């Protein structure tokens, strides 16, 4: 199995996350 | 080797593929919750509401700043707003809290930002066309709008007030 | 050189978009140190007299950066690296058109560009009236990429000609589907140009429909942005395996990653517009759906590209979790350049995936969030992936070698490039969440942002440390260029091999089906364009040209 790549895709998939819900959090926020 | 680590790069891109997806999907979903609340009222009315630039400030709704706030509701009001170079009129818009507010604004010579700082309100203003988005305020103040987009050399300075009533 | 003539064209296309790199580039630790607060354009005025206004500069930074050098790299790798795989020569007649063409409308367009004719941004929008100059010698330029399109078409046709029966080659299938998604791509501009920018500009027409324009150049204006950074995936997918100590994962993965950027790289536009007045809300949404699709190839991309490498560093006798990374070939820049590039690229989407979302959009819109978040994308990924390119592209095309002190000022450069990309991408996200507006020339209104006090630092820091890196990165590539050694200039480019395992023959098949997918593509842009469009020349209301500068 591909330890590196997966990884790579979880530092990948927490930072969207950590992005994402963050401006969602603002946006709400801002409502 | 090769054959071996081919094997379990492709079965597991697989699987990341999938759950990107699937986040992707849950993202949109929470998307499409918000379009379905009150928070979705700054979402432009994709309208066409075609006016002159020329002579806005001659004649209408914009052409007397001291009018720009009506009354359109029991809880809501429409305010006419000319975003231009550089500044806004009416200045400062005066609104009640926890009233809807009906932001009608366009420009007389280039495409100027109405950001509304602290809120959600970012909408692009552009000469001929009435832009329409919907705010209620919940807390009393005074909130500054922000010309976002570049609209000539005096960009910088180009600012408005927006005063929320208790 | 006399029998790889492609050479000398791939070269000059090279230069000239490093040269513009440059130029523009000077504008960059400039407006750096605006975003810290810091207002040093008075001691710029002294250095580059012409230079009038903050904006003036920012009009150079964005068109010789993010237009100018971006395409001549993308019609330097695109031509030139399919016509080394399927070792065969280009159209020269018509590559140098291409050359003449792109050279010829820089020139025309950079007149009154430097001549403060033309302060309006690279986005051009009205009513703000630039000089005619400006939109022809930027149609001029930009209709050189169809002079591309149709070299790369025609090398392929007479590949298949000669060997049918065939799929068509990694390379020059990336390279197929990258033009042909750019010619419908470039229509919308073109359209623009031509229905209103030059007419207009001309005084044909009297005012123009600022939203018709707007829609119209963010037709084109989204997939120009792939069709900016797929010539550095090109890269990252066929050579920088074999740079890294391995080879690429999946031939048909890379194959899928492609094709999905012909079929998704266009219809998505509105994003840009969520902001606008008079599209429908049911379109938006439309486009936000379609819009967070083509982020799954990059997604894909991001699984292949990053098990090349470990696989790469496995090779090299990495163990661990950890070991390969340690393993790769980080003492070489034509190596480093791209992998930072990728690096950065994560928080980079991460901030493309917000943007897309529609509703959350209001809440970065127009703020330096956006310029904090793209500059990982362009500025860097990009950027850097041509610049390694310098230690394996130019010793290809002109026999000149890298001598090893070059090769560390390289890292060097790469390595600042990268940091300071970071830093400055850090006080941006920053100051746009605290609502400071992008293209405004903060620093002369120094008391309208202090609750930006923190971010900024990180600006004036970037500013800095991305001065000592562009000034690096000059000194260092006239270095390289005014220098031949013989088997440096016939040895082969570093294509990486194909790791073995059975491919999927099946897909790989389909995805060559490409008569088939264009049209697909197309069709596309008239479902997802077509209906807006149609409702916007129905009732089109100009405007008079302002000059506010
Ligand atoms: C190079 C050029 C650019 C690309 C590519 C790009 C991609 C996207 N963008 Fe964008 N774009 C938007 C959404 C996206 C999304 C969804 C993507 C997607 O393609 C993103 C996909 C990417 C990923 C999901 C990341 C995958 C990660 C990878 C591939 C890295 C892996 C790392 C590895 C493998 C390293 C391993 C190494 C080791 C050794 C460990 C939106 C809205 O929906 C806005 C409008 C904002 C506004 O309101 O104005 C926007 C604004 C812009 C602007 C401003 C235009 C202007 O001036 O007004 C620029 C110039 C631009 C450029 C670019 N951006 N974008
Ligand atoms: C020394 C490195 C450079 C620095 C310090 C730097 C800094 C800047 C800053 C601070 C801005 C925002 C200015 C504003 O919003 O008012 C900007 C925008 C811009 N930069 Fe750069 N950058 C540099 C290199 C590049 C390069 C390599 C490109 C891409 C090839 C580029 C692409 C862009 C674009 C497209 C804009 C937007 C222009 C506009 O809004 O009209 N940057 N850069
Ligand atoms: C590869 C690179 C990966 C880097 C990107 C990771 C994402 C974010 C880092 C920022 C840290 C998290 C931000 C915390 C949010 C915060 O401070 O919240 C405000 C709150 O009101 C309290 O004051
Ligand atoms: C390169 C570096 C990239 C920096 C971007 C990092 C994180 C963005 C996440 C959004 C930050 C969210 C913080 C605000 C927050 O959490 O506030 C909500 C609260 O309820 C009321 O303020
Ligand atoms: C196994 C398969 C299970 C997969 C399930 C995915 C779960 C994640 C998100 C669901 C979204 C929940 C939507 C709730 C929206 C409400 C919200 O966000 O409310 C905040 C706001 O302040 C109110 O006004
Ligand atoms: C982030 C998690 C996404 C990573 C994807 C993990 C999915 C698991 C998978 O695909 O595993 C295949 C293997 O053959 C089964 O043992
Ligand atoms: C990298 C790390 C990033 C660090 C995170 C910093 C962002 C924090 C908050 C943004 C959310 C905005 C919330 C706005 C609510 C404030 C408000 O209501 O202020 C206006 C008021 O009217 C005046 O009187
Ligand atoms: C504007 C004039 C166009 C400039 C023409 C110069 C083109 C020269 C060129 O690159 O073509 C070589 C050709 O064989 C001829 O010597
Ligand atoms: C071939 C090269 C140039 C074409 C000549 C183009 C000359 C057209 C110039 C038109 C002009 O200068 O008109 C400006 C007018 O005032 C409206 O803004
Ligand atoms: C390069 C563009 C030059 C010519 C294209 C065709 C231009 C033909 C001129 C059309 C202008 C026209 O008919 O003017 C409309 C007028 O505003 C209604 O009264
Ligand atoms: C790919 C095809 C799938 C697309 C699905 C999207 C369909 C409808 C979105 C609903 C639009 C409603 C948003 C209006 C917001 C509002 O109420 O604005 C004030
Ligand atoms: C605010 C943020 C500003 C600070 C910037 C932080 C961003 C990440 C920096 C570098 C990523 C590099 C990670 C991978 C490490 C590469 C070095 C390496 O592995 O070198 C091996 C060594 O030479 C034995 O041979
Ligand atoms: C904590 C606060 C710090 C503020 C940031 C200071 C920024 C730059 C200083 C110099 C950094 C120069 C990095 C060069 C790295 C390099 O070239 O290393 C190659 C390496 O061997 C693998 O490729
Ligand atoms: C990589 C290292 C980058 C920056 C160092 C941290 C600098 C951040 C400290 C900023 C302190 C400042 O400028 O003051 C804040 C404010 O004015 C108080 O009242
Ligand atoms: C050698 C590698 C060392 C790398 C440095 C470490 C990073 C820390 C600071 C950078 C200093 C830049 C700050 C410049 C002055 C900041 C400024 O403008 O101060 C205003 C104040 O914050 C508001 O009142
Ligand atoms: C290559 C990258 C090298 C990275 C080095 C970072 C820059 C300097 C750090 C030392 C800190 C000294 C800061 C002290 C002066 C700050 C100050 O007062 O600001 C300037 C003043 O206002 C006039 O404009
Ligand atoms: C030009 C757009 C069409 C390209 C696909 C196509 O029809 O290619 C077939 C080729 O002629 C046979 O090898
Ligand atoms: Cu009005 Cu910028
Ligand atoms: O534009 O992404
Ligand atoms: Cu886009």
């Amino acid at each position: 199995k591909p330890k590196g790549a997966l990884a790579v895709i979880l530092v990948l998939t927490l930072t969207i996350l950590v992005f994402w819900l963050g401006v969602y959090a603002v946006f709400f926020a801002r409502g | 080797d090769e054959h071996k680590a081919h094997k379990a790069i492709l079965a597991y891109e697989k699987g990341w593929l999938a759950f990107s997806l699937a986040m992707l999907f849950v993202f949109i979903a929470l998307i499409a919750y918000t379009l379905a609340t009150h928070t979705a009222g700054v979402i432009p009315a994709g309208k066409l509401e075609r006016v002159d630039p020329t002579t806005v400030r001659q004649e209408g709704p914009w052409a007397d700043p001291a009018q720009a706030v009506v009354q359109t509701g029991p809880n809501q009001y429409t305010v006419y707003v000319l975003a231009f170079a550089f500044g806004y009129q009416p200045n400062p818009i005066e609104v009640p809290q926890g009233a809807e507010i009906v932001f009608k604004i366009t420009s007389p010579d280039v495409i100027h930002g109405f950001h509304v700082e602290g809120t959600n309100i970012n909408v692009e203003v552009l000469p001929g066309e009435v832009s329409t988005v919907r705010y209620t305020f919940k807390r009393p103040g005074e909130y500054r709008i922000i010309c976002n987009q570049y609209c000539g050399l005096g960009h910088q300075n180009m600012f408005g007030t927006i005063v929320v009533k208790e | 050189y006399e029998a790889y003539p492609e050479k000398k064209a791939t070269l000059y296309f090279l230069v000239l978009g490093f040269l513009a790199l440059i130029v523009g580039s000077l504008f960059g630790p400039f407006q750096a140190l605006n975003y810290g607060n810091v207002d040093a354009y008075p001691l710029l005025k002294r250095l580059l007299p012409f230079v009038q206004s903050y904006y003036q500069g920012l009009t150079l930074h964005g068109v010789l950066n993010a237009i100018v050098f971006t395409q001549l790299f993308a019609q330097a790798i695109m031509v030139y690296l399919p016509a080394r795989e399927l070792n065969m020569r280009p159209n020269m007649g018509l590559m140098w058109l291409s050359w003449w063409m792109a050279f010829i409308g820089l020139v025309v367009f950079a007149l009154p560009l430097l001549a403060n004719e033309a302060t309006v941004l690279y986005t051009f929008y009205p009513p703000l009236k630039g000089h005619w100059a400006f939109y022809l010698g930027a149609s001029v330029f930009v209709l050189s990429t169809w002079v591309s399109i149709y070299i790369v078409l025609d090398l392929w046709r007479r590949w298949k000609a000669a060997n049918p029966g065939k799929v068509t080659p990694l390379v020059t299938y990336m390279a197929v589907v990258f033009w042909l998604m750019w010619f419908l791509a470039s229509l919308g501009l073109v359209l623009e140009a031509v229905l209103f920018l030059l007419p207009w500009s001309f005084g044909l027409v009297e005012g123009v429909d600022p939203l018709v324009a707007r829609t119209l150049f963010w037709w084109t204006g989204h997939p120009i942005m792939y069709f900016w950074l797929l010539p550095a995936y090109a890269i990252i997918y066929t050579i920088l395996p074999k740079q890294a100590g391995g080879k690429l994962v999946s031939d048909p993965m890379a194959r899928l990653a492609f094709l999905l950027f012909l079929l998704l790289s266009t219809p998505v536009g509105f994003h840009h517009q969520f902001a606008d007045p008079g599209i429908d809300p049911t379109w938006k949404m439309i486009h936000s759906v379609l819009t967070l699709f083509v982020a799954v190839p990059s997604l894909m991309t991001a699984f292949t590209v990053a098990a090349s490498l470990e696989f790469a560093g496995r090779l090299r006798g990495g163990r661990g979790l950890f070991g390969w990374i340690r393993a790769l070939p980080w003492d070489n820049p034509a190596f480093v350049a791209p992998v930072l590039g990728l690096l950065g690229f994560i928080p980079g989407g991460a901030g493309g995936i917000v943007n897309a979302s529609f509703t959350l959009d209001y809440v970065v819109h127009n703020t330096a969030w956006v310029p904090g978040h793209f500059h990982l994308q362009v500025a860097s990924l990009v950027t850097l992936t041509a610049m390694g390119s310098l230690y394996w592209l130019l010793p290809n095309l002109t026999g000149k070698p890298i001598s090893d002190a070059q090769r560390r000022l390289g890292l060097a450069v790469v390595w600042l490039w990268f940091l300071g990309m970071m830093i400055m991408a850090v006080g941006l996200h920053w100051a746009g969440l605290l609502n400071v507006p992008r293209r405004a020339y903060i620093a002369q209104v120094p008391d309208a942002y202090p609750h930006a006090a923190v971010p900024m630092v990180f600006n004036v820091l970037a500013g800095i440390v991305l001065l000592v890196a562009l000034l690096l990165f000059i000194y260092g590539l006239f270095s390289v260029l005014l220098s031949r050694k013989p088997e440096l200039a016939e040895a082969p480019l570093p294509f990486a091999e194909v790791i073995s395992g059975p491919e999927d023959r099946r897909l790989v098949l389909a995805m060559d089906r490409i008569g088939f997918w264009f049209a697909v593509a197309a069709i596309l842009v008239v479902l997802a364009y077509g209906p807006t469009l149609v409702q916007l020349f129905g009732h089109l209301n100009p405007v008079p040209g302002w000059r506010l500068w």
